[PDB]
Parts: C-alpha cells; sequence; structure tokens
C-alpha cells in the first residue's frame, strides 16, 4: 500500500528518512544521525511537495 | 521498531538490592534514607538531630 506525504525539508534520493507530522499529513525529512531510520527516498523530494510512501 | 528499548531498573538482571533502590532514587536525600541505617548517624548527616540523637 502507499499513503501521501507531505516532505519537509529537501528530501534527497537514496538517503534515510524519517516520519514527523504537523499541519495533518505525515511530514518526511531526512532521518537524525544515530538512530533508527523509517523510509528510503526513491527520488528526490522539494520542501514542501506531496508524495507517495510505498509500503 | 522504535530507536531505544528503555529497559527499567529490574532488566538488569546482576544489581544488587540496594543497588536497585538507588537506581530508583530520585534525591539526595532518598539515597541517604537507603544508605545510612543507623539512625543517629542519619540525622547528624541530614543536619537534623534531637537530644536523644546528639546523646547517642
Amino acid at each position: 500500500v502507499s499513503f501521501t506525504a507531505r516532505a519537509k525539508s529537501n528530501v534527497m534520493a537514496y538517503r534515510l528518512l524519517a516520519y514527523s507530522q504537523g499541519d495533518d499529513i505525515i511530514e518526511i525529512s531526512h532521518a537524525a544521525e544515530n538512530t533508527i531510520p523509517d523510509y528510503v527516498a526513491v527520488k528526490d523530494v522539494d520542501k514542501g511537495d506531496l508524495t507517495q510512501v510505498n509500503m | 521498531r522504535s530507536k531505544e528499548i528503555s529497559i527499567e531498573v529490574e532488566d538488569i538482571k546482576d544489581a544488587g538490592d540496594t543497588g536497585k533502590r538507588l537506581l530508583k532514587i530520585n534525591t539526595p536525600s532518598g539515597a541517604r534514607n537507603i544508605i545510612i541505617e543507623n539512625e543517629d548517624a542519619k540525622a547528624l548527616i541530614n543536619g537534623e538531630t534531637t537530644n536523644t540523637n546528639k546523646k547517642n
């Protein structure tokens, strides 16, 4: 399945990502250092750009 | 699958009984209550002595 994510700040492909929340839609950003990431970018995603998370 | 798995005091299998009580304690007064068994000595260390504590 998949769901809509709103990105958060300049996602780069192949980088480790982590989720958060704000206004509504789950926000995606690069995972913080020294922890467990949630998702891997498959493509570059702009700061406030909506996209899909392919679960 | 989380990031930290915050264990609890009783998960530490080779901790001693007093050791676990100390790890759980929040304040220095609580620690002194665990460590000092002689009530007169505890009273001196707490700066709070009765006439009986003083005599002892």
